[PDB]
């Protein structure tokens, strides 16, 4: 049961937004709880090397599941802070993660007084306007990457919950159906 | 090295207290091995 | 080393721009006090780093030399 | 990233997990001194590496959060970490009496905006230097860890008992090779 | 720090699982009362973490996903329009926060 | 704690007034936010001393009741 609960917790990080500043805390703490529960398991389960116990297979599956969650979360977080100053959006990322998938979802693609001081003020107002125009352009470019990260988070939330269910069944269902079919 | 960490990173307490937590884990490690008498304190416990 | 070396229509426009200038001046003064406090924080942090290094080295050296120089006796019966 | 990714927490948590694994191992072997266990060797190597990575993360965060008001961005340092290493790794006074406050204020706003732009640009430059150092440390540390892990585990993977029970004796001491008189 | 607090509470509960693991009898006719209660507390913490994630997701939903005088007036209009856009963005963020 | 009165010019004037009013509202909100921050600061300053005093007092209350007895018996 605790392994099942940790497996359920593994996929929860993909619904947590990156702007919370808590994705890595959640994932790493799930891993730490699993590591501490390894003490319980080494205490409670026989130390035999004749075969891998079914429950041991479930343990290793859950451990790999959490580690994969951490790796994929690092990828998502790296994607979410991609900026125009450092990265250029590839065309295939725009083709897939903006239009091909999100279209399925429900969101948004996302007199002459010439004087050294007066002329300076005129040029400065123009400069400020151009500055915030450029800032708006860069903000939109960053929001594109943020939307991409959000779409990956949704897809991989679905994938991780599905694989949690499937891997719970694939380890246990055989012997349980054998027992029920007695 | 926590003192070389900037305050603006917001990761001083985490590092320091998790170092303390690791120290507590090593105290748990040592609890099974040390003598239980009270005539003196082992130097390794003094170091811990 | 600290880097720092230490008509009715237009009247509303003039007063508004004066307000923005005053607000930004106040923001600059608040910023200056903030960097003063932050610089003292950094200086205290460096001082604490150095004394922590000293305490660590001294205590570790004393404990390690106490452990290292504990040899068995050469004579079984002193 | 150095702004949303809590690096030192992850690294010190890896250290904590390594400590828990040492706690698991410590109960299962005698405390002899003939040799260090192979898993013990790997755990010591990994803990030293994680300590070095935490130090690296502290230094990278020190590099990232530098500001003009605290540090001076040296031109040799900037050129090394932004150009070389990124490539290697990969009347008309009554009117003036009322418009002078406006013109003075507007020039003040423009100067404030320019100063903020320069400040933010220098912050971005420090962030780029931190990212370059991080990528260098990625290309340095990870191959070392892979090589050390492979070296440690290939001793035990290739550790087998000798084909004969006694070195110097060619006899196999098996039933099929029984020695008649 | 909602998620930090909840998940660290769960970590402490796992330490408690290790503490009781060395004391509970190992038969299988019935589940002990302490084991039932610890499982219940675990599940409650899991639900708290789920709700924390959901609430943070809801609260952090940005609204984007649910002569020279004639040049000066254009620049000023652009500045004011950008500031108005920023104010509307802030209002939407506040609405999601209250929800 | 003398005027053009073209729609673009009037819009620019209204825009400058809007910047000023928005900054005024932001300052007014920040003032009350700082008031709440000051209240929280004051409770923090009080409760640091309270908790240090409790840390000393509870330890002494737990242990001195037997340590003073052990001092009296000898
Ligand atoms: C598992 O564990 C067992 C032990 O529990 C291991 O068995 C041991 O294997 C080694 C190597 O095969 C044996 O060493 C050899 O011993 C023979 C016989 O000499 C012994 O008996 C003599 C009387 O019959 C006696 O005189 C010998 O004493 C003399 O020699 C020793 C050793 O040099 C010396 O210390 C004394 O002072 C004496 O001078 C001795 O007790 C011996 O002939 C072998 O000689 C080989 O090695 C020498 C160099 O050291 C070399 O010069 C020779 O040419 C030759 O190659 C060798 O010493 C040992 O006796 C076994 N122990 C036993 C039987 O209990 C086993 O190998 C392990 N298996 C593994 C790890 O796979
Ligand atoms: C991981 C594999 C670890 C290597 C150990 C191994 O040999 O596999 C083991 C873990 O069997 C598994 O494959 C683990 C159970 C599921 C994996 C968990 C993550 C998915 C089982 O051994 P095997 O070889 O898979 O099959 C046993 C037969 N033989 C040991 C006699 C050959
Ligand atoms: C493993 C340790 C590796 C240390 C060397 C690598 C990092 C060096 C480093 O950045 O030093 C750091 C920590 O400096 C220290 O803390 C030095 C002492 C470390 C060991 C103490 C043993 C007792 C910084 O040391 P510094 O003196 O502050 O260096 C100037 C930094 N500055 C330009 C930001 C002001
Ligand atoms: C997935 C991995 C295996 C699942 C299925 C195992 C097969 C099986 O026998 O099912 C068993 C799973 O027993 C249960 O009833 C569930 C566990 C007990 C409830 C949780 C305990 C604390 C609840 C606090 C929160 C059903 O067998 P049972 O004997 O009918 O169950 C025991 C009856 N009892 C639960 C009333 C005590
Ligand atoms: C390990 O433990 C041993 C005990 O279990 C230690 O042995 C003791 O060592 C001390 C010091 O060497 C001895 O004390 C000495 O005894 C001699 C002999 O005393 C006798 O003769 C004199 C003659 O004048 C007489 O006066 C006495 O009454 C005795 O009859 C003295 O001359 C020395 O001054 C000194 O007192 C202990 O006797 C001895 N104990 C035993 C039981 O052997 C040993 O030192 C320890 N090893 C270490 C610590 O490395």
């Amino acid at each position: 049961i605790p392994c099942l609960l940790f497996s359920f917790l593994t996929g929860l990080v993909f619904y947590l937004p990156t702007d919370s500043g808590e994705k890595m805390t959640l994932s790493i703490s799930v891993l730490l709880s699993l590591t501490v529960f390894l003490l319980v398991i080494v205490e409670l389960i026989p130390s035999t090397s004749s075969a891998v116990p079914l429950i041991g297979k479930y343990m290793l599956f859950t451990m790999v599941f959490v580690i994969a969650s951490i790796i994929i979360t690092v990828i998502v977080i790296n994607t979410h802070h991609r900026s125009p100053s450092t990265h250029v959006m590839p065309e295939w990322v725009r083709k897939v993660f903006i239009d091909t998938i999100p279209n399925i979802m429900f969101f948004s693609t996302m007199p002459l007084i010439k004087h050294p001081e007066v002329k300076s003020a005129i040029e400065g107002i123009k400069y400020i306007a151009e500055t915030m125009k450029s800032d708006q352009e860069s903000n939109n470019a960053a929001e594109e990457w943020k939307y991409v990260a959000m779409v990956m988070d949704h897809i991989l939330l679905a994938v991780f919950m599905l694989v949690c269910i499937i891997g719970t069944l694939a380890v246990f269902a055989g012997r349980l159906i054998e027992l029920n079919q007695q | 090295f926590v003192f070389y960490l900037p305050p603006d990173a917001g990761e001083k307490m985490g590092l320091s207290i998790f170092a303390l937590l690791t120290l507590t884990v090593f105290l748990l490690l040592l609890a099974d091995k040390v003598p239980e008498t009270s005539l003196s304190v082992p130097i390794i416990i003094k170091y811990l | 080393k600290r880097p720092k070396p230490e008509p009715p229509e237009l009247r509303e426009v003039v007063s508004s721009i004066s307000y923005i200038a005053r607000q930004l001046q106040e923001q600059e003064d608040h910023d200056v006090l903030k960097e003063d406090w932050q610089f003292v924080a950094m200086v205290v942090d460096r001082l604490f780093l150095w004394t922590f290094i000293i305490f660590t080295s001294v205590g570790t050296l004393v404990i390690f030399l106490d452990a290292t120089y504990h040899l068995p006796p050469a004579d079984p019966f002193p | 990233p150095a702004d949303c990714g809590e690096k030192t927490s992850m690294a010190i948590s890896v250290l904590l997990a390594q400590s828990v694994f040492l706690l698991l191992i410590s109960k299962r072997l005698p405390a002899t001194s003939m040799a260090i266990p192979l898993i013990g060797k790997f755990l010591l190597f990994g803990m030293v590496l994680v300590t070095m990575v935490v130090v690296i993360c502290v230094i990278v965060l020190n590099i990232h959060f530098r500001t003009p008001s605290t540090h001076v961005l040296s031109e040799p340092v900037k050129k090394l970490f932004l150009e070389t290493l990124p490539e290697i790794l990969h009347a008309q006074q009554e009117l003036f009496s009322e418009l002078k406050p406006a013109v003075d204020g507007a020039n003040f706003i423009v100067n404030h905006m320019k100063d903020q732009n320069n400040y933010n640009e220098e912050k971005d430059c420090w962030n780029r230097v931190a990212r370059t150092v991080d990528r260098l440390c990625l290309f340095v540390v990870t191959p070392i860890m892979v090589v050390g892990t492979a070296w440690i585990f290939l001793q035990g993977a290739y550790n087998q008992p000798p084909p004969q029970p006694f070195p110097g004796d060619p006899f196999s001491y098996l039933e099929k090779d029984k020695r008649f008189i | 720090q909602k998620c930090t607090v909840a998940i660290n509470v769960l970590l402490a509960q796992t330490v408690f699982l290790f503490l009781v693991a060395k004391k509970v009898p190992e038969t299988s006719q019935a589940v002990p009362l302490i084991s039932k209660y610890l499982t219940f507390l675990l599940v409650v913490t899991i639900l708290i973490v789920v709700n924390a994630v959901v609430v943070l997701n809801v609260s952090l939903r940005s609204p984007h996903t649910h002569p020279a005088i004639q040049a000066c007036v254009e620049a000023c209009n652009l500045i004011a329009r950008a500031r108005h856009q920023q104010t509307h963005f802030d209002s939407g963020n506040k609405e999601w926060f209250l929800v | 704690m003398p005027l053009i009165k073209h729609p673009e010019v009037k819009s620019a004037i209204e825009g400058i007034k809007y910047i000023a009013e928005t900054m005024k509202s932001d300052q007014e909100s920040n003032n009350a936010a700082e008031e709440w921050k000051y209240v929280a600061m004051v409770m923090d300053h009080i409760l640091l001393a309270v908790f240090m005093l409790v840390c000393i007092i509870g330890t002494l209350a737990v242990f001195a009741g037997r340590l003073i007895e052990l001092n009296q018996q000898g």
